[PDB]
């Protein structure tokens, strides 16, 4: 994915909810630093949903795509209000940004 | 400039131009010097100015241009001569003026000021005009910009100004203007009190002046913005931060305003001229709570925020009184009581905290322990969290809201009073507790909003008024009203009598609509339970029950409804008998896309999955498409037996109905497929547009045939237009570009944009409808605005109430037109002969 393309895509459909840069805020959404290798709701200080902190899973490239597709269906019950990114090429090119903000 | 030269007028030089002036007591002085020459001067004044120009044809280019239209009602009033005073203000185009160069706020303050002054039926009247102004004040001071006169049209056939403009609109000749009758218009639309918009950007907080005469707001746009209550008109533009502006709030006095935001600093403001008083900035996150004393006798400020800490700070000073720690998780919330001298704390731990303001040291502390819930969660009993905290009446109180419940606490006793059971079971995101009646209000989760009576612990209302998720709830000063605000940005003033009471008026979003030839029926969910299929151009609510469906569809020649269910099977229940059903359990997720074949038997639904079900119910034979993608995005039948459908892969594949067999196979993107349509006319041709580019193909090639290009930023849709020769797409900001099918070419982008001149449509399209002719296409979006094929537009007209219109049905007659916006307002338009 493109990174610069995802900022812009994070920029106006994430930011209003989540901060991505070590030691973010926490907003609506949970502070996003570390995102990668981390199990869903584990980031410290912040409220999930038991849906969210029982899914299990392992957050990466792979479990975004689908995620970011249809929030809702992947995990049920979250209380993240985000429709879903329908086209590939915009979830590759957000996923591609996320890597690399969420690392730095 | 020789009254000023003898001290009788002061003149401030703006510049190249003198703006004279008089001081108050200057003014005053006059006042009660002159008499009846002074009814007379206004009286003369209005026929030697009519003289001269009218007060109509005033065009701002003049100097005296907004005078007539600040002064010439006032001196029609001064003047006692309630007769022209009527026939001055009870006109569109008077207003139309006046909103144009002035504004509307000024308007609204006169014809509220005026009906002391007016006679009976022209008081009657002119709160006709007082409700009709609430209509405006959204394109006011924006593109496109309102025709006052045609707006006149859209209220109800009681009020004066509908009678007036209708009655002139059929006196007024020919004029293409084209305008729609809705007929249903006084049966749906639960008006709110008011409509405020305050800020181009998301709104983070707002509040009541103590005084009730401003509101304050502040917001995403890193300024405060201050504006009268009672007018609208702003009242102070301060520049407040460089960083997004979390929360602001009045002081005591209404002398200062307080803003903190992101920048982490405290700033106290003089509300006065909006300079920095007092600033503070110890915090080491995002202040999360800043809140005033509340008493003028002790002077401290109370910040709360994400870093756990608390700051007392003296407002005497520059510094912090004291730090306070004690917290477990970050501070949500903080309020003064009543009484200055306590200081209650809520945070996200689940505890309540009083701080005893005159040591500075904890008093007590409530753990919210009073939910009780024993999950299978192997997990420790449901952990509480602690949401909107508000003071009782006493100040000696706190009604809490967490969890499932509502619960009363008593800050000097640290035990519980109350204990009120709320909706079903999920977790309270926002809530507060009104005044009167122990009423409550719960933002339950997903703006769903429920009016509950505390103490009787009875559900009152379901109190519906915003689409998105609201955001905050506050009420007035006197607590006789309240108002709601969502991440829509659009804040609506709701009477709280009127929100105890249950309505029909509205319907819920989920809507649609079919047309059987020379009736229509509007398919609406229930408010409750299931769903209304209701005969429109009568009565017939027919109501059907079930276990609360999520999709219907009928089958070719009827005979047959089907319905789909978060299960993800769908259910198909005979008609002619309705004892007789099928059901083929299938698919994880909430079914998606449901159709029938050609014929009236089989069904192929798809869903989540890789896989689309060909449900042969009577013998519930499954059949599947094995397109092994990542999901079936969607699909439609086409004219033949094939089977035309798309994933997000960027693949659109064409199967065979009955039997799967996938034919054709296009790969024309290389991410998400957001629709594809057919050229109707056989299906010679079919195309898509998705994030990317718009490719044409015939299905022979298993290529497509060719690529428009013509949008770099990205396409996002697009229809064939009615078998003509065109093909339309739509850009990320609406710009519609019509495209000729001959092989491809670079045909004319037509997307009137301005534009206040005749209204600039509002920007992107969310359908299409080629006119019958050829010659328009119909937009819609936030408004239908009608658009000439190859340059130019055309009905200008017909402003809808709401926005973001879903899909757009129109008769097979071309005469009648039913849609339905973003607030589930039912449009049941027919052609105004
Ligand atoms: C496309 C933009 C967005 C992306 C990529 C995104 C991504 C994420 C991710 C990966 C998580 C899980 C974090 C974890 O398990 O630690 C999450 C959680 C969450 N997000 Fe977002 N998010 C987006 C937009 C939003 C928006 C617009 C809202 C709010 C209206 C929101 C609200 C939330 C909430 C409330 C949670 C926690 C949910 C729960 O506990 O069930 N997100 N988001």
């Amino acid at each position: 994915g493109d990174v610069e393309k995802g900022k812009k895509i994070f920029v106006q459909k994430c930011a209003q909810c989540h901060t991505v840069e070590k030691g973010g805020k926490h907003k609506t959404g949970p502070n996003l630093h570390g995102l990668f290798g981390r199990k869903t709701g584990q980031a410290p200080g912040f409220s999930y949903t038991d849906a969210n902190k029982n899914k299990g899973i392992t957050w990466g490239e792979e479990t975004l795509m689908e995620y970011l597709e249809n929030p809702k269906k992947y995990i049920p019950g979250t209380k993240m209000i985000f429709a879903g990114i329908k086209k590939k090429g915009e979830r590759e090119d957000l996923i591609a940004y996320l890597k690399k903000a969420t690392n730095e | 400039q020789e009254f000023v030269n003898k001290s009788l007028l002061f003149c401030d030089r703006n510049g190249k131009s003198f703006r004279y002036y008089l001081h108050d007591l200057q003014v005053d002085f006059l006042t009660e010097k002159n008499c009846s020459q002074l009814q007379d001067l206004h009286k003369k004044i209005i026929t030697q100015f009519q003289r001269y120009h009218q007060p109509h044809t005033l065009s701002p280019d003049q100097e005296d241009c907004m005078y007539w239209y600040n002064f010439l009602a006032y001196h029609m009033a001064s003047a006692k001569m309630h007769k022209e005073l009527c026939a001055l203000m009870f006109s569109l185009d008077w207003i139309k003026a006046k909103t144009e160069l002035v504004g509307p706020a000024h308007l609204i303050h006169e014809f509220v000021e005026y009906r002391h002054i007016l006679d009976e039926k022209d008081c009657a009247v002119s709160e006709n005009f007082q409700e009709f102004l609430s209509l405006n004040g959204h394109l006011l001071g924006r593109q496109p910009f309102p025709n006052i006169v045609q707006l006149g049209l859209c209220e109800p056939e009681t009020s004066e100004v509908y009678q007036q403009a209708k009655l002139q609109a059929k006196q007024e000749v020919d004029n293409g203007m084209l305008y729609l009758e809705w007929i249903n218009k006084k049966n749906i639309t639960n008006l709110s009190r008011l409509v405020v918009r305050p800020h181009t950007d998301a709104v983070y907080h707002a509040c009541f002046s103590e005084d009730g005469q401003r509101i304050a707001s502040c917001g995403a746009d890193k300024t405060l913005q201050v504006f009268k209550a009672e007018t609208g008109e702003k009242l102070l533009e301060i520049k407040a931060h460089e960083d997004e502006v979390l929360c602001c709030a009045f002081s005591t006095d209404d002398r200062f305003i307080a803003t903190c935001s992101v920048d982490k600093k405290v700033k106290i403001w003089n509300s006065m001229t909006g300079e920095l008083v007092h600033t503070y900035d110890e915090h080491s996150e995002q202040v999360n709570c800043c809140h005033f004393t509340n008493s003028s006798h002790h002077l401290l400020l109370a910040t709360g925020s994400s870093d756990c800490f608390l700051k007392l700070w003296d407002l005497n000073q520059k510094e912090c009184r004291n730090t306070m720690f004690g917290h477990t998780n970050s501070v949500n919330h903080c309020r003064f009581s009543p009484d200055d001298k306590l200081l209650a704390s809520c945070s996200a731990d689940g505890t309540l905290k009083l701080w005893d303001a005159t040591s500075a040291n904890e008093r007590k502390s409530i753990n919210v322990k009073q939910f009780f819930l024993n999950l299978e969660d192997p997990q420790e009993d449901m952990e509480v969290i602690v949401k909107c905290c508000s003071w009782s009446a006493d100040g000696a109180r706190i009604m809490v809201a967490a969890k499932n419940k509502i619960f009363l606490f008593d800050i000097h006793t640290s035990g519980l009073l109350g204990e009120i059971h709320t909706g079903h079971h999920s977790t309270i995101q926002y809530c507060d507790f009104s005044p009167q009646n122990h009423l409550a209000v719960v933002a339950l989760s997903q703006y769903c909003v429920e009016l509950w009576n505390t103490d009787s612990r009875s559900k009152v209302a379901d109190c519906r008024g915003h689409l998105s998720w609201v955001h905050g709830v506050m009420f007035s000063p006197d607590g006789s009203s309240f108002l709601t605000s969502s991440d829509d940005q659009t804040i609506r003033l709701w009477e709280t009598k009127k929100v105890c009471k249950n309505s029909a008026v509205m319907l819920k979003q989920e809507v649609d609509v079919v047309f059987q030839e020379n009736e229509v029926m509007v398919l609406a969910v229930d408010h409750i339970r299931r769903l209304q299929l209701i005969n429109g151009r009568t009565g017939q609510i027919d109501y059907l029950t079930e276990a609360q469906v999520s999709c219907c569809c009928l089958s070719p020649h009827l005979q047959y409804i089907a319905f789909g269910d978060e299960n993800g099977a769908i259910e198909i229940l005979e008609l002619v008998n309705n004892r007789i059903f099928q059901s083929r359990f299938q698919h994880k997720k909430t079914v998606w896309h449901i159709q029938f074949t050609a014929d009236e038997k089989t069904l192929i639904s798809s869903s989540d999955d890789a896989e689309i079900q060909v449900w042969n119910w009577q013998l519930d034979k499954c059949i599947f498409l094995r397109g092994h993608q990542e999901t079936v995005k969607d699909f439609r039948l086409l004219k033949n037996s094939r089977l035309l459908s798309w994933s997000f892969d960027g693949t659109v594949k064409v199967w065979n109905i009955i039997t799967g067999n996938k034919e054709k196979d296009f790969v024309c993107h290389q991410g998400t497929v957001l629709s594809c349509d057919i050229s109707h006319d056989a299906t010679k041709f079919s195309s898509t547009s998705a994030d990317k580019t718009a490719k044409i193909w015939s299905f022979d090639l298993l290529l497509p045939l060719h690529e428009l290009r013509g949008h770099n930023g990205c396409v996002r849709c697009s229809a064939f237009s009615v078998d003509s020769t065109l093909l339309a797409t739509g850009d990320d900001n609406g710009e519609i570009r019509i495209w000729n099918v001959s092989n491809g070419e670079l045909l004319h982008l037509c997307a009137p944009l301005s534009e206040e001149g005749a209204a600039t449509h509002g920007g992107w399209v969310t359908d299409l409808c080629f006119s019958p002719d050829g010659k328009m296409l119909i937009s819609a979006g936030g408004y239908i605005k009608w658009w000439n094929v190859v340059t130019g537009e055309s009905s200008q007209t017909f402003y809808t109430n709401g926005t973001n219109l879903k899909k757009i049905h129109v008769s097979p007659d071309f005469k009648t037109y039913v849609t339905v916006d973003n607030l589930g307002i039912l449009y049941i338009l027919q052609t105004l002969e």
